[PDB]
């Protein structure tokens, strides 16, 4: 079904975007930790976003295997 | 109804309040002149400009949907009418053009007055003038747009019925458009001697 | 209560089993006035409590 | 050589075909494979025997209808077609006879199997009622049971309640599968119902009520398990009926398989024959010399190919066809033909939706190729969404051959047809998002900022940056997160909208120039182009150069006050000769000269052409209307280009609100809750980005770019009213499209 | 830098436009010329507008949420 | 003070609210009326669905104009702004909001009528597009007046 392909697309975009966001948080980028309202943690936010990107990678791998199998 | 109940209640409250002020010797406490003197000329001028352009656009759009709905209905059987019935849409547009032009000309007068000259003769005059000329142009344009839209609806219907009948209703539309032009002219004359705020 | 009772007596004359349902909906309409009463009673209990001139 | 014909329409020549009668079909077929002749309808006037080949068209239309019926039967049985020199003329007769014979056989078979199906459905419903539980039959004749349509179960229950005055024991059970009904030809859901009553009169009243609702009533033997014998009887009847149905359906599907392997070829051949006979019906039949006079429009550079192909066809057909081609000059309007390819087809299509170009005028599709995606990009200036839509377009264009020869539908078909439109919109949106310095509401930090923040400040202190340079490309990233970012960017984007709109309008009006030169209408240049150009420049080009110049001048360093350009422009007309803040030296003189020039250009346009007509009528009123329209447009269209800034602002604010909501909130949490919240909020943010920013805002930006091209741009040069070029050509007509167009 | 930066970039872009007009492929020559040259014109025009709006700005960035360390 | 009373920001804030609110109401009327027309048309002519979406988008541009003016007068707001400035922002918000209200109502009525007519007469689609363009430039005019007022808002205010 198209559910697997849609989840694959969303999860690939999740991997890419959340990896970029986690890297920018880890490097303490201006656009992400510059403001007072922005998280003070920095690399601690980067770790969480890396974990989220890994979750999306697991989803991407599972759905990409499923769509090829189906 | 409820709205009429509020109208009656407001009238009753106004009459009771005015009579209470009058009987207690404080009738002059309801001082419309002092209210006009102490109110910002900027409120009057900006309300005039905003109501001018907004009411002119309201009339233009009003007549546009009147004429346009009739044109589209009459075009199901007579699609030919559309091209020359767009003249009615243009006549409704020219109304909002009037309102826009008056808004620009009047906003040219919206300079900053000095603190000690805020409520001078000239500044109060300019506030009242821009307010009332904006209402004149905007309301005349709203009326003209509604009327021109009604006449353009009848023109679209008549054109669909017979091709030859369109020109007479178009002349009626020109007579309707003269009203918005006269509102323009009077608004310009009312603000003609209004100085910018100083 | 007026609307629900009107409907429920007009429908109970046809369906006897609808009587208990109308009673239930009428209880739910009655607890509205009961909540208003509770609010009024609590307010009134606070009306003179810690009040000075 | 082969004319490119994308800047202007291809050159057309009207040709007469002096077709002999004996080779008329061959000539029509050859012109069909050539596909470069658009035939005039010489029999267009209504008269007796107007079309010489009405009977052939009727025959082939009947055969096409029979083929559509065959295809409907094939789709009914889920059977797939085999999609993998003219016919003899007797082959067409064979197709007609075979179509009639197969139609007769297939209608007979379909009727037989339809009777079998309806009796099977009756028996299946009766079995389903007999297969109900004992409690279904628990509250002489004691009840009425039957099957009724789902849309009428509620109606039946209400009626039975009212007739029985309450006291209704009504049960209904859903039937899982819809059942075909021959009366409405619909697959209607049905319910098996039972109603209990004692008196014979009320039983028959209930039966009449149910049957009035087209309910199939059935006689169940008893409320006990004694109905098992009826169930067994129905099972025997259904077994025999299944045997008969299989016997009929195997033969019917065998015939359908036989015709399915060749139905597509039959449809192609018959459609081509009907097309050639339609073309022959457009040809005057001169009975005296048994020739068909055919007048057609062909590109002039394809005339050699026409002559070569017709010469080859003649050479095959003996030597009895002399001088089959005669180009004849005419006052008819040639059709407008632009030679598009896969890249330019979509842009030409979007321009042709407003109207077909006049013959040989400048084509708007060629500028549109760039201007439409780039105006969209100005209103869609985000690198993130630009990249998303670029990825969609790349998926469309890289799989282009796979998606070609594929069934798409409507949304997929639209995306595929405008795949290059979407590609350029995405690429330019990435570029314009880079210039806005915007990616998913965030900014890039590519280069050193032109702004230096103060050396030291306290937590929560308001700090103002110092200009230490200029950002190389794009908006400086120092503006991200500032409390006056929109203050600067609104001025930037408003002036950008005005400037890009001015450039677009000027380009289109110079297209009007080039049209006037090509048609050698110097009167239009002098009396229509020059006054309008001077008006539009001396007002709004002056405004645009004033915007650029005020950008170039350092007012703070010079100590001069930076003039308000809106106030400048308004006082240029209301108060000529007076300057409040001086933009440049001698401003009053230049401005009054420009105002007098623009004012003079209105009588110029309104008079120079009609007075040239009268002094060297309807031209007067036409020119007056044209001048009024142009003067209104020169201001209204410049104003309308503010929608670029408007939609860019709305797009940026929507991106910011979608980021600050959803995904940004996730960044403040930690642990497993933080990770799950980040995953869920990214999913939400991506969904709303695709649905709101790419889909809503993208469609808005496409529509407003199309508006700015049709109204603001093409009103400058595009005359329109041209006749589309529709050459007589053969194509693979799809059976899906043919049945859907029935 | 200055308005002369815009002038120099314009010189470069005009040189590229002329050399592409001379060197445009013969197949779809009008398509190549219009698309490339008009694309260069629009890209350069919008870059120049963005560059000029920032050349001598009248408003400087102002914020109350930037941490002192950055 | 005399020139900067405490209630001066009220007119600016309520002008911002008016700019967004009246334009959103016009755009919502346009979207609802045109969308009902589209749903009615596309039951029997679904092929005209995405062709009939045009009035809904031209209704959305009205709310976008209101958003533009709201952003402008919001960034011109201040605790100690002049009554001149507050009434300028009120005039901008009121002008754009009332213009967008009228334009969106006209877009809704005309778009409803025109999607129905184009369902019956395909030649009416172009006429309907033209009338909608005329109806949309009215919200544009309100926006233009708002822009003039907002530009003048920063003049000599002390």
């Amino acid at each position: 079904t198209g559910k697997a392909w849609c989840c694959t697309v969303l999860s690939a975009f999740g991997v890419v975007i959340l990896s970029v966001i986690a890297h920018l948080f880890n490097t303490n980028h201006e656009s992400f930790v510059g403001s007072i309202n922005d998280p003070e943690d920095g690399p601690a936010v980067a770790h969480t976003v890396y974990l989220a990107a890994l979750v999306y990678l697991v989803f991407f791998v599972f759905c990409g295997f499923q769509v090829y199998l189906a | 109804s409820f709205s009429h109940f509020l109208y009656y209640l407001v009238l009753i409250v106004v009459i009771v309040y005015g009579l209470y002020k009058l009987f207690t010797g404080h009738g002059s406490d309801i001082n419309f002149g002092k209210f006009l003197l102490r109110t910002s000329p900027y409120m009057w001028a900006n309300l005039g400009i905003a109501l001018c352009v907004g009411l002119s656009v309201v009339g233009a759009a009003w007549g546009i949907f009147i004429t346009g709905s009739s044109m589209i209905g009459a075009g199901v059987r007579a699609p030919r009418i559309t091209t020359k019935n767009l003249i009615s849409i243009i006549f409704c547009e020219v109304v909002a053009i009037y309102g826009l032009i008056i808004a620009i000309v009047f906003s040219s007068k919206l300079t900053v007055a000095t603190a000690e000259n805020m409520y001078s003769k000239s500044n109060l005059y300019t506030g009242y003038s821009l307010f009332w000329a904006g209402i004149t142009v905007g309301a005349s344009n709203l009326i003209c747009g509604i009327a021109v839209g009604i006449t353009g609806a009848t023109a679209a219907i008549s054109d669909a019925a017979d091709s030859a009948l369109f020109v007479k209703i178009l002349v009626i539309e020109i007579f309707g458009s003269i009203l918005g032009l006269l509102g323009l002219i009077v608004g310009l004359l009312m603000a003609g001697k209004a100085s910018e705020f100083q | 209560i007026g609307i629900v009772g009107d409907a429920g007596v007009r429908g109970s004359s046809q369906q006897p089993r609808l009587f208990v349902g109308m009673i239930l909906i009428l209880i739910f309409a009655e607890v509205l006035g009961l909540y208003g009463l509770i609010v009024a009673l609590l307010l009134n209990s606070r009306a003179t409590q810690d009040v000075v001139c | 050589e082969k004319e490119e014909a994308i800047f202007r329409s291809a050159e057309m020549a009207l040709v007469q075909f002096y077709i002999p009668q004996e080779i008329s079909r061959d000539s029509a077929y050859t012109l069909g494979q050539l596909g470069l002749v658009q035939f005039r309808d010489l029999n267009s006037k209504v008269r007796a025997f107007q079309r010489t080949f009405v009977n052939e068209i009727r025959r082939l239309d009947n055969v096409e209808r029979q083929y559509r019926y065959f295809y409907s039967l094939l789709k009914k049985h889920d059977i797939k077609l085999y999609e993998g020199v003219p016919p003899s003329g007797s082959v067409i007769d064979d197709y007609v006879r075979n179509a009639s014979y197969l139609e007769e056989r297939l209608i007979q078979m379909e009727d037989a199997t339809d009777q079998i199906e309806v009796q099977k459905n009756d028996l299946e419903q009766y079995r389903f009622i007999l297969q109900s539980g004992d409690e279904f039959f628990l509250k002489s004749v004691n009840y009425v049971t039957g099957v009724i349509a789902r849309d009428k179960v509620a109606t039946l229950e209400q009626i039975l309640w009212r007739v029985l005055r309450g006291n209704l024991f009504f049960k209904t059970v859903e039937i899982e599968q819809p059942v075909y009904d021959v009366k409405t030809r619909e697959y209607k859901h049905k319910n098996a119902f039972i109603v209990f009553s004692h008196g014979d009169l009320i039983i028959k009243r209930i039966r009449k009520i149910a049957e009035s609702l087209d309910a199939n009533l059935y006689d169940v033997d008893s409320s006990n398990e004694g109905r098992s014998q009826q169930l067994a009887k129905v099972n025997k009847n259904l077994s025999d009926l299944y045997t008969v149905l299989k016997t009929t359906s195997t033969t019917l599907e065998s015939e359908l398989y036989a015709i399915a392997k060749e139905l597509d070829s039959w449809f192609q051949d018959v459609t081509r024959e009907k097309a050639i006979f339609e073309i022959l019906n457009k040809s005057n039949y001169d009975t005296n010399r048994k020739i068909l006079i055919a007048e057609g429009w062909i590109p002039r550079d394809e005339l050699a190919t026409l002559q070569a192909r017709l010469g080859e066809m003649i050479a095959r057909l003996g030597i009895d066809v002399p001088s089959i081609i005669q180009v004849l000059d005419t006052n008819h309007t040639p059709p407008t033909f632009h030679r598009t390819n896969k890249f330019t087809a979509g842009f030409q299509s979007i321009c042709d939706c407003y109207g077909i170009a006049q013959y040989r005028e400048i084509n708007a599709g060629l500028p549109t190729i760039v201007t439409f995606p780039f105006m969209f990009a100005i209103m869609f200036g985000d690198m993130g969404h630009g990249f998303l839509m670029t990825l969609a377009a790349l998926s469309l264009v890289l799989n282009e051959k796979k998606i070609n020869k594929m069934k798409r539908g409507e949304i997929f078909d639209m995306a595929f047809t405008g795949r290059y439109i979407i590609l350029l919109m995405g690429v330019f949106s990435m570029y314009t998002g880079f210039l806005y310095n915007d990616i998913f509401s965030k900014t890039m930090t590519i280069f050193k900022s032109g702004w230096k923040w103060p050396d030291h400040w306290k937590k929560g202190e308001s700090i103002t940056a110092t200009s230490v340079g200029t950002y190389p490309i794009g908006l400086d990233w120092a503006w991200h997160g500032t409390e006056n970012a929109l203050l600067f960017s609104n001025s930037y984007k408003m002036k950008l909208s005005i400037l890009m709109g001015f450039i677009h309008m000027t380009y289109s009006y110079f297209f009007s120039l080039a049209n006037h030169l090509y048609f050698n209408s110097m009167i239009d240049i002098i009396g229509n182009f020059i006054p309008g150009l001077l008006f539009m420049q001396g007002i709004f080009g002056y405004l645009s150069v004033c915007i650029v110049y005020k950008w170039a001048v350092d007012w703070v360093k010079d100590g001069k006050p930076a003039p308000g350009l809106l106030n400048m422009l308004i006082n240029m007309f209301l108060s000529p000769g007076t300057i409040d803040d001086e933009l440049y030296p001698h401003q009053a003189k230049v401005q009054v000269f420009l105002l007098l020039m623009a004012l003079v250009c209105i009588p110029w346009l309104l008079l120079v052409k009609p007075l040239h007509f009268k002094f060297t009528g309807d031209i007067m009123i036409h020119q007056v209307i044209h001048t009024i329209e142009f003067c209104l447009n020169c201001v209204s269209h410049t104003a309308s280009y503010l929608r670029l800034w408007a939609l860019s602002l709305a797009h940026a604010q929507l991106s910011s609100v979608l980021w600050t909501m959803t995904i940004q909130i996730a960044f403040g949490f930690r642990g497993f809750v933080g990770v799950f919240m980040t995953v869920a909020l990214f999913a939400m943010w991506f969904a709303l980005t695709c649905a709101v920013l790419v889909l809503m805002e993208g469609t808005s930006a496409m529509l407003h770019s199309l508006r700015l091209h049709w109204v603001e741009s093409m009103s400058k040069f595009f005359v329109g009213e041209g006749l589309p070029y529709e050459p007589f050509a053969f194509e693979y007509k799809d059976m899906e499209v043919a049945v859907a167009s029935a | 830098s200055s308005f002369y930066t815009v002038v120099g970039v314009f010189i470069v872009v005009s040189a590229m436009s002329v050399l592409f007009w001379i060197m445009a492929p013969k197949n779809n020559q009008a398509v190549w010329r219009s698309t490339v040259i008009l694309t260069l014109a629009m890209m350069f025009l919008m870059w120049a507008i963005t560059f000029l709006c920032q050349l001598h700005p009248l408003v400087a960035p102002r914020r109350s949420d930037l941490r002192p360390e950055f | 003070t005399e020139l900067c009373p405490v209630y001066a920001p009220f007119f600016g804030a309520i002008g911002c609210a008016s700019a967004i609110i009246f334009t959103s109401l016009g755009a919502a009327y346009g979207t609802a009326k045109s969308g009902v027309g589209i749903c009615a048309t596309c039951v029997l002519r679904p092929d005209l669905l995405f062709k009939n979406i045009v009035p809904v988008i031209m209704a959305g541009i009205i709310a976008i104009y209101g958003l533009v003016v709201s952003v402008l007068v919001c960034y011109s707001l201040g605790q100690k702004q002049a009554l001149y400035t507050g009434f300028i922002q009120l005039g901008a918000g009121l002008s754009v909001g009332l213009s967008g209200l009228a334009a969106g109502f006209a877009i809704g009525i005309v778009g409803d009528a025109g999607v129905r007519g184009s369902s019956q007469q395909p030649r009416l689609f172009v006429g309907m597009i033209l009338i909608l363009i005329f109806a949309e430039v009215l919200g544009l005019y309100g926006l233009i007046v708002a822009l003039l007022l907002n530009s003048r808002a920063t003049q000599d205010v002390v």
